[PDB]
């Protein structure tokens, strides 16, 4: 290995090989500027960003001795041995030549000295303190580290002399992901076919080592795929494909988010009929910043990103948003509306806080609050309580969503039939600003969500929905599901007794026009009148509060 | 020659409850 | 045990075969493509699916070195010998050949290191991530995970380098519950009158492990059987008998309808003896009923060819003592789906966010054993209307009825559940779990008339010995208006 | 705040240390609703919490120039304890920004944003005569994004000749993006919302 | 017992179960008998402590893993079988779950009738009525 | 005592309950008085904590199991006798229950309790006896 | 060094501590510096050993056995003031502390001028917090 | 003293000082800050126990008493404050101590030949030992 191996960092990486090349390489610089530079150096950033292959990189390049330290190869059952360990490990590097200490995973040796309780670690912890500067400290040694959890470390372990610079090794960009393709398809044949500027823009929250594992899932494709029809005629001629990296893309997903993966639900922009204006008014809200960045700072203005589905029940924001899930090239995360509370103290915002991090860390990405009234309400309206945890959930909700934060691209979609009972501090501008009432369908509609069921049933040449869609005035999606549902039953139960005839001793190929006829009898509407003068009550006064316009 | 030995037994958390008001 | 023991699971056992074999089998292909193989699975799932079984079957199958690892079996009292057992582990396996390192129940040496507070877990874990991916990593040793919960583990341990793909070995299907069958029924000796296919139809949420269970018992049953109707014998069993045992079907059918999915043992409900006879009238309702449950269990062939996904809810209303907790039983007693009954108020517990996590647990109990039955009798108690209450109780109603809502139809894989509730009182209930998706027909129970007042006499009267006089038609005529308790 | 017992206490103690040692600091409470909430059952760790913050702002004086920065959206959850004189006496109303405030806000928000040059922002101010600063953001936004739209609708009839120079038409924000934009604006706060803040800085 | 195998130390109450296991095994076909399972098999996912689910995957490893078990029967005791690991009551581990439950009016005469064989009674003392009046009473 | 005996570290109030029957039963037939039980003995379903439901299963195990007492008997106390596992007020355990809650007593304790001291001629115990209407004893 | 003072025979610790004090007050009216006290004290509840028990104890009975003849005194260095053990604060061992704080603008360019007296030069009122 | 119990040795030195104070003749014993030894019960469980029992097994033959000092009185043990140990406290709630003690400590140095104590005890108001 070498520098030509590690990619997706410029920065980390030249300051990593200044702070190793110039004090071994050009040391009359040093004492004739006087000051010397930072002698320690702390790797940090999410697992798999190549931390060690930069150490590895490192120790490769550079003909300075090399000294590696596991995290716990230190410590050891005989009194005194970890510190023992650690001063011949100090003393045999400094003794032979210039040299580089490197050790791995340190926030497993040093902890923060406030919170441990035990005694064999914190004599391990201070050793290493007093070991790394005093009188007699250190000559001529570079140290390295790396760690997944800064924060697990303590201060005093942190400071000039002992850890001066900290470099973060941080989630690639566009440009870095391509860099690291390119990089990891160096080596292995590849077909013409492929596109690796639009497969870089595509892995849209991938980190390092998933890339590797892309490539790895793209290429056993193709020897289980050459494999079936079996010699030297099928050693050559391998030719790595392009739909096989589309299809390890498909399966794969980023090493962040795999805790919290989605089953695998299967809709598309033609199965969500009608709503054909919010259809393309959510493409271009949610497309255009991840699409179109550098026009998008051309304007200097940050994208919008909220948005709240508020309608009757059994309209389809569920459904929208499944569609959103499986047809939009950024990240997904469902979130139900309870799912999040705990019975203990604090763990609910703790769940909150994981969330919105495992989100924002693989950005671009989308969260889905699944009726979002469950645990944001309005605040205080509650007087017995369980100490206002409840209050604490949707404070918590309000910092995440607009606050001390990155603004990094972190869309959210909220879904809730009941408008009234969300707190006026989350439908705010910031939070979630375009509020989309999804009202009933119209006969077009109607129409048109028939026929996008019925896009996969057979049905009689004859048959027209235009009937069934006039027939029904306040009816909703769910409403005309039923209708389908019913006729397909009635359909398998005339099937299932001419097979019984038949057996006594394709009959029903399509859903006869009599089978509709005769299931929409049992129709009826979901949704009361009540219920719908109440929305359009809300929507009136949504509209009333605005004026002079 | 001494050794030593380590030893983790258990800690401490807080629950919450829920009550109901009858005005 | 081989590879041929192992049914159910061919996808995820190809799967493993092609890293644990192919690459040793065949090194040329990986070499001539450029790029090295995955060294590192995880096999979840629920518990008695095959993953010992898996991992026994590639140990003995494999010519390589296999070397096991117990999860807690590596912990000792000195500060930093668990970890020393670890380098003595991995260091034989890259010392001695190339090698497969199955770790057994995982997660109870690999937790998130970050919830955990105790050093030695913490240290063992660092120390699990540096042995499997650092410097100088691994030397061709493939590295194998067993787990039956995947999300308590360290989230730098489910990545590329260390735990490559993670396959997910679940519940079987009709064809696997065959197979399994057939495989756990071909050493023993069986009668000639059994067949396969329709028990394994029966058998619903069968994991796999209760398969052999099940067999098990039929074993068992046959030797009692056999037992009785000869002595005892204390001595020495006759050897004539020994020469002819068999296993008729009344075995199996009786196991089967004695045992029950492990993962529905704790949710067993007490066998009471309804049946379709015993509720007199309401036989629309019966025959609707029983084809709204049966038609997309045993025929899913149809519903696919007509591309529609089935009917699933179904509610009661109607005045009380009619027959609707009678009609629960008798779905209960004799319909081949699961069942799982709840009264009203008893998914319900004292602290903050746990009826909701009751919720949940008792809904992925049906959801994996499906096809699955839940009865919510008593509807009105868990699904009150929302909002209408000024008052509250820390707004727990609300949040309880709002997770039935997005666990019902919400952002979650469809499969075969069926929801059949129950109430006296309708008007309040919100109707956002009354519309078609989560409760689609709402089937009303009216007072009985004359024929079916007489029909639920004489389904009352079955095992009662009458004057034969006695004629029925007057009590029906003089009632007008009772319902069935009366 | 965390689950286990003194944790939270300790993590309070933790950042006010931090804060005292690196004088002058400024800490920013912010959502003050979820630590200073009305005392009053859970435990009563929220009661240990409040308590903590009490005792630890107790030793405040003109050394170590610690200012406390307290920020909520509902004041009348604040427990009065923090609230009484010698304590954090100062308190001070934001309101809802008259026509010369909208205009600032207006052309604060679009000071690195090309611009039609004979575009006036008065007649949006005076239209807007109860709107709030996320407001403005998002009507803005709006006008940006539909500017955005007719550029990416541009460019594809531009490529659409090509097939069979200027990046777009007009990189400024049209006049007619806003003439259209105000089809969408919503007033995010109801006069009921404001009344009782009114109500509180009378009290 | 239950709860007389975990120790002081971190990582005996696994140790303890291996030695157990294995001197169980070691010389003749062997029956082991757990007294108060649900105090050392605490369903997880809802308890805390390291320790507690250590020596719940020991136990599982134990009972049935890789070369399982060769010739030895488990049995367990319980009060609360609600409270157990879901991976402890599957076929392989814990098979058969026999319910000892209360007894009839023929068992409770059986029990009052084995309980006084060896106290000396009067001839007045009639068994068959007596355990008629009893309702609840087990064991 | 209850508290006392009851610790945070695991493992080891088990221990401690074994050792303490141990020590009886070594001796000589003896009485075990084991104070303020319902602080240990939480019902095993109100608590959380695991050291509680472990050391009330090795009191269940040392009361009752195989040999588990020889001539050896034991006491308790409570104040709320409801907060008890009805595991250990079975039959073998705690077999009998006890009421120990009057002007006569009262008299008799005031008796015993100036029994060594003279204190005078003229004190009558009929008005201490029917004042002190609500002391314990 | 705090973390030094450990040996690897049977308490041999002890004897390491007790010639290295015995040295230093015998020679000389030396001046001896400790590190890390906070090494040696976790407040004695947070041990549970034995080790530290004989060291600490050992460490105490020396600091006390200290004549006035030896003209020998030591100087200490805690981070963690607020974690130290009270029975090495009592009087006739260790009863003065000082409150080394922060410096003020005056002193942070006496610190820069310090520092930048070693090199090729072609600040004190924009740096607040920081320190040494 | 309080914390100068510990080191099984808590128990062994509550007997030592109290068989060392019952043999010797009729004495006191001095137990200063008791709040670290009663953490108010709500190896410290142990060690209350056992001066808890240690407490209440003096005779008459004993005739010895215990004076116990401490800053706070709320963090005590009902169970320390019963009858039979703890019953009889005082609340200890001036210029003329204050000249005593002046009198005490300076009386050993080579002081001045112009000082009045009687004005250093009347404007410090608030100082103690
Ligand atoms: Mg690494
Ligand atoms: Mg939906
Ligand atoms: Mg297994
Ligand atoms: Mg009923």
């Amino acid at each position: 290995v070498g520098y030509d191996d590690i990619g997706g960092c410029r920065k980390q990486m030249a300051q990593i090989r200044e702070m190793v090349e110039l004090p071994l390489r050009h040391p009359q610089l040093f004492k004739a500027i006087g000051i010397k530079p930072p002698r320690g150096v702390l790797m940090y950033g999410p697992p798999g960003t190549g931390k060690t292959l930069m150490a590895r990189a490192v120790a490769n390049e550079t003909g300075a001795f090399f000294f590696l330290i596991n995290g716990p190869e230190v410590m050891s059952k005989m009194a005194g041995e970890s510190e023992s360990n650690l001063r011949k490990a100090f003393e045999e590097a400094e003794k032979n030549a210039p040299a580089i200490i490197f050790i791995d995973e340190i926030d497993s040796i040093a902890p923060k000295r406030d919170k441990t309780n035990g005694e064999v670690e914190r004599r391990v912890v201070s050793q290493l303190l007093t070991l790394m500067d005093g009188m007699k400290a250190r000559s001529n040694v570079v140290v390295i580290a790396a760690t997944n959890r800064p924060n697990s470390i303590d201060p005093a372990l942190r400071r000039f002399g002992r850890f001066d610079r900290e470099v973060d090794i941080g989630i690639p960009d566009a440009t870095g992901r391509l860099e690291v393709l390119r990089i990891h398809t160096k080596n292995m044949k590849l077909a013409d076919d492929v596109d690796l500027e639009a497969l870089a823009a595509e892995t849209h929250g991938y980190v390092g080592a998933d890339i590797a594992s892309l490539c790895s899932e793209a290429a056993m494709q193709q020897i289980r795929e050459k494999m079936d029809l079996i010699d030297a005629e099928v050693l050559d001629s391998l030719g790595v494909t392009m739909d096989n990296f589309r299809f390890a893309l498909g399966n794969s997903n980023p090493s962040a988010l795999r805790e919290t993966v989605v089953e695998s639900v299967n809709v598309t922009w033609d199965d969500v009929g009608g709503l054909d204006e919010i259809k393309e008014e959510l493409k271009e809200t949610v497309e255009y910043p991840v699409l179109h960045p550098d026009q998008y700072t051309k304007f200097g203005l940050s994208p919008s990103k909220g948005v709240l589905f508020y309608g009757p029940p059994g309209t389809g924001k569920t459904l929208l948003a499944k569609a959103v899930a499986t047809e939009v090239s950024a990240n997904f995360i469902s979130v139900k509306g309870p799912e999040l509370l705990s019975m203990w103290y604090g763990e609910s915002e703790s769940n909150i806080r994981d969330i919105f991090d495992k989100a924002r860390a693989a950005a671009p990405t989308v969260v889905f609050l699944d009726e979002l009234d469950s645990i944001a309400k309005a605040r205080g309206g509650s007087l017995g309580d369980a100490g206002g945890a409840s209050d604490r959930v949707v404070n918590q909700l309000l910092t995440e969503m607009d606050g001390m934060n990155a603004k990094k691209n972190v869309f959210v979609i909220g879904a809730t039939n009941r408008p009234d009972q969300i707190d006026p501090a989350i439908l705010r501008p910031g939070r979630l600003d375009q509020l989309i009432y999804v009202p009933l369908p119209d006969e077009n509609a109607r129409l048109s969500i028939l026929n996008a069921q019925l896009r996969k049933t057979p049905l009689e040449p004859g048959l027209e929905l235009t009937a069934i869609a006039k027939a029904t005035q306040g009816f909703s999606g769910a409403d005309l599901l039923y209708i389908v549902q019913r006729a397909a039953k009635y359909a398998i139960k005339d099937s299932i007794e001419a097979h019984r005839q038949h057996e006594a001793e394709d009959p029903v190929p399509y859903i006869t026009k009599e089978h509709f006829a005769e299931a929409m009898k049992t129709a009826k509407r979901s949704v009361s009148d009540a219920e719908l003068r109440r929305y359009e009550a809300y929507s009136q006064q949504m509209k009333a509060s605005r004026g002079q316009f | 020659a001494a050794a030593a030995a380590a030893a983790a037994a258990a800690a401490a958390a807080v629950a919450v409850a829920v009550a109901v008001a009858a005005a | 045990v081989g590879y041929d023991d192992i049914g159910g699971c061919r996808k995820q056992m190809a799967q493993i075969r092609e890293m644990v074999e192919l690459p040793l089998r065949h090194p040329q292909l990986f070499k001539a493509i450029g790029i090295k193989p995955p060294r590192g699975v995880l096999m979840y799932g629920p518990p008695g699916t095959g993953k010992t079984l898996m991992a026994r079957a590639v140990a003995n199958e494999t010519g390589a070195f296999f070397f096991l690892i117990n999860g807690p079996e590596v912990m000792s009292k000195m500060a930093g010998e668990s970890e020393s057992n670890l380098r003595k582990a991995f260091e034989e396996a890259e010392k001695n050949a190339p090698a497969i390192i199955f770790i057994d129940e995982i997660d109870s040496i690999a937790p998130k290191r970050d919830k955990t507070n105790g050093e030695v877990e913490r240290r063992v874990v660092s120390q699990l991530l540096t042995l499997m991916d650092g410097m100088k990593a691994r030397s061709n040793v493939v590295v194998i995970a067993a787990t039956n919960r995947p999300n308590s583990i360290d989230p730098a341990l489910r990545r590329f380098g260390r735990f490559d793909r993670e396959v997910d070995i679940g519940i079987p299907d009709a064809t696997g519950r065959l197979e399994v069958l057939r495989i756990h029924t071909k050493n023993m000796k069986l009668a000639d009158d059994v067949d396969l296919e329709a028990l394994a139809a029966e058998t619903h949420g069968y994991v796999g492990a209760d398969i052999a269970s099940l067999c098990s018992e039929a074993a068992m049953q046959q030797i009692r059987e056999k037992m009785d109707l000869i002595d005892l014998d204390e001595d020495e069993i006759d050897a004539e008998v020994l020469d002819s045992l068999g296993v008729t079907m009344d075995n199996f059918r009786f196991a089967l309808g004695n045992s029950n999915p492990s993962a529905l043992r704790e949710t067993v409900v007490e066998s009471v003896n309804v049946t379709w006879d015993d509720v007199g009238g309401l036989d629309e309702i019966k025959e609707e009923l029983k084809e709204t449950v049966e038609y997309p269990v045993l025929h899913p062939d149809q519903y696919t060819k007509f591309g529609l996904s089935p009917s699933k809810g179904v509610l009661f209303y109607g005045p009380p003592g009619t027959g609707k907790t009678l009609l629960a039983k008798a779905v209960a007693t004799e319909v081949s789906a699961n069942f799982i009954s709840v009264k009203g108020p008893e998914l319900l517990s004292m602290w903050y966010g746990e009826s909701e996590s009751n919720i949940r647990d008792i809904f992925d109990k049906a959801r994996a054993a499906a096809p699955t039955v839940v009865f919510l009798d008593e509807l009105d108690s868990i699904a009150k209307a929302r909002g209408g209450s000024l008052g509250d109780a820390g707004g727990a109603s609300d949040r309880v009825v709002n997770q039935l809502l997005t666990e019902m139809d919400g952002m979650n894989a469809k499969k075969n559940v069926f929801v059949i509730g129950a109430t006296n009182r309708p008007d309040q209930i919100d109707p956002a779990i009354l519309r078609p998706g989560r409760l689609d027909q709402l089937i009303y129970v009216p007072l009985p008339d004359e024929n079916a007042r007489l029909s639920i006499l004489n389904a009352q009267l079955r095992k009662t010995p009458l004057e034969p006089g006695l004629e029925l038609t007057a009590i029906a005529k003089a009632t007008q208006g009772f319902s069935g308790a009366d | 705040l965390s689950m286990w017992y003194g944790e939270s206490e300790s993590n309070i103690r933790d950042i006010f240390d931090k804060a005292r040692a690196a004088a002058p600091t400024v800490v920013f409470l912010d959502e003050l609703d979820s630590i200073a909430k009305a005392r009053g059952d859970a435990g009563g760790a929220s009661d240990r919490v409040v308590n903590q913050l009490l005792t630890e702002m107790d030793g405040m004086n003109a050394k170590k120039n610690v200012f406390v920065i307290g920020a909520t959206n509902r004041p009348d959850q604040i427990d009065p304890a923090i609230l009484r004189p010698g304590r954090l006496d100062q308190l001070i109303y934001v309101p809802l920004p008259d026509e010369n405030a909208r205009l600032s806000i207006l052309n604060a928000q679009l000071r690195k944003t090309p611009l039609e040059p004979g575009l006036e922002l008065t007649a949006i101010a005076k239209a807007t005569q109860g709107f709030s600063g996320a407001d403005l953001l998002y009507i803005v936004q709006r006008a940006a994004k539909y500017a955005i739209k007719d550029s990416i609708e541009a460019h594809r009839q531009h490529e659409a000749e090509k097939e069979v120079p200027e990046v777009d038409p007009v990189p400024y924000i049209t006049k007619e993006h806003f003439a259209e934009a105000m089809k969408t604006a919503k007033r995010s706060v109801s006069d009921a919302e404001l009344r009782r803040y009114e109500a509180y800085s009378q009290q």
